[PDB]
């Protein structure tokens, strides 16, 4: 399970400016913070984890006063050196730590500038990456010299974020581990061939995200079998679709089976 | 700029007169400053509810747009998208059969 904080930021000229940011524990979203909005809101009955309301409301705090700090401060450094084209400013941020079993973690605090990755923190400092203009190298040098910003980024990776997530982990155990049934249903496409159709198994509503769906003959797997991506449902349970392309009258015997956790061992076998 | 990728898919399976939910899902685009709209019989369907823009490991913006409908026989179902990546809109069709 990842626990990450991701923020989105535009900044469209030297006044105008936008960051929304939601957290994700796993592929759950347990917050929301809009731009307009001066508090973060919880989008789950467990989204303050093991904290108390004093506890959550010192975490909120931080967050108000670093939303300021962190418009005001990429506004500066613009501002400091006109980098040829100042605005349009695209900056992604994604913060949080990767829940290893036996309450171990990795902290994390990644900047993407422009759509691609630039900046990390590591130790006691930001790093530009690999790939990242070079220029950034002076705001870069001038964020480093502010070692208290530095400490609190530290504190967050190496207190508030392990200790945040491990107690959200808990408190969201049962809802990361409730079990959805899915449900399957079959179509077909004609090929771009003559005798040639494309068989289409789709599966959908299903939670936890790991499930195995494949086109069999009785046994047999068919190799051909070509899973899509998952994709998202509303409620947060998901969907995906395995096709097979076949010749005309190959369908007759085929069917799509589904293995998933909900369902025990009692398999889906959905015949064309 | 990344053009956004659109995939069209109902929650349930499809029936006709049966209600469902319709969904609409925009990905790899840059920058996140899209417009979405969802259409029934190329008219904008009103009540469509959006997710929180977010984005993947990778730094790819997704977002997700559905909206309650009832599919039928002569009704077509459409996502379209409006992009700065792209010359023009770009709109998918439903097919509950792909
Ligand atoms: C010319 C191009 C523009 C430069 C682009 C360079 C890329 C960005 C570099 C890396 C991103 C750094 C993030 C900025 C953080 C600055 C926040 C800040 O200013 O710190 C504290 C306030 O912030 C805090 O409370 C602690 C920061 C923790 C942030 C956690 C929240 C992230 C999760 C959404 C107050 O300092 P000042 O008085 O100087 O304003
Ligand atoms: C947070 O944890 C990091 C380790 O990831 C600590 O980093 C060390 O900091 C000292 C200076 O204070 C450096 O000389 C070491 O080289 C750092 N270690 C590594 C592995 O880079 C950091 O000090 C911790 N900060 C707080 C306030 O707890
Ligand atoms: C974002 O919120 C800040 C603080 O409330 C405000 O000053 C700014 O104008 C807002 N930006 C937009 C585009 O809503």
């Amino acid at each position: 399970y990842t626990f990450r904080c991701l923020q989105t930021s535009s900044f469209a000229n030297i006044s105008w400016s936008r960051t929304d940011s939601l957290i994700l524990l796993g592929d759950l979203q347990t917050h929301r913070w809009s731009n307009d909005s001066a508090i973060i809101s919880f989008t789950k009955p467990w989204s303050q984890g093991k904290l108390s309301n004093q506890q959550w409301e010192k975490l909120q705090h931080m967050f108000q006063v670093y939303r300021v700090s962190f418009t005001r401060d990429i506004q500066e450094l613009v501002k400091m050196m006109s980098p040829k084209e100042d605005y349009p400013i695209e900056i992604q941020l994604s913060t949080g730590c990767e829940m290893y079993p036996g309450n171990a973690s990795e902290s994390f605090f990644h900047v993407a500038f422009q759509g691609k990755y630039a900046v990390r923190f590591r130790g006691t400092s930001w790093q530009r990456v690999l790939g990242a203009p070079s220029w950034l190298d002076l705001p870069i040098k001038v964020l480093n010299a502010d070692q208290g910003t530095s400490a609190t980024v530290q504190t967050l990776l190496n207190d508030t974020w392990p200790q945040f997530a491990r107690g959200l982990l808990e408190a969201g155990k049962s809802d990361l581990e409730k079990q959805e049934k899915p449900v399957a249903w079959l179509s077909s496409v004609p090929s771009s061939a003559h005798g040639h159709l494309q068989l289409v198994c789709h599966v959908s509503g299903f939670y936890p995200k790991p499930v195995w769906v494949m086109w069999m003959r009785g046994d047999q797997e068919q190799q051909g079998t070509h899973r899509g991506d998952f994709l998202p449902n509303a409620d947060e349970t998901w969907y995906l679709q395995a096709t097979l392309d076949v010749e005309a009258g190959e369908e007759a015997g085929l069917a799509c089976r589904v293995k998933h956790s909900s369902l025990g061992g009692q398999d889906i076998i959905l015949y064309w | 700029q990344k053009t956004p990728q659109i995939q069209v898919y109902s929650r349930h399976p499809p029936e006709n007169g049966k209600p469902n939910i319709l969904n609409c899902y925009v990905t790899q685009f840059h920058p996140p400053h899209i417009e979405i709209q969802m259409l029934k019989n190329g008219k904008k369907i009103p009540k469509v509810e959006m997710s929180d823009m977010s984005f993947s490991k990778d730094w790819s913006f997704y977002i997700l747009a559905h909206t309650e409908f009832t599919p039928t026989e002569t009704d077509t179902y459409a996502c379209r998208v409006k992009h700065a990546s792209m010359a023009e809109p770009k709109t998918v069709y439903w097919d509950r059969d792909m």
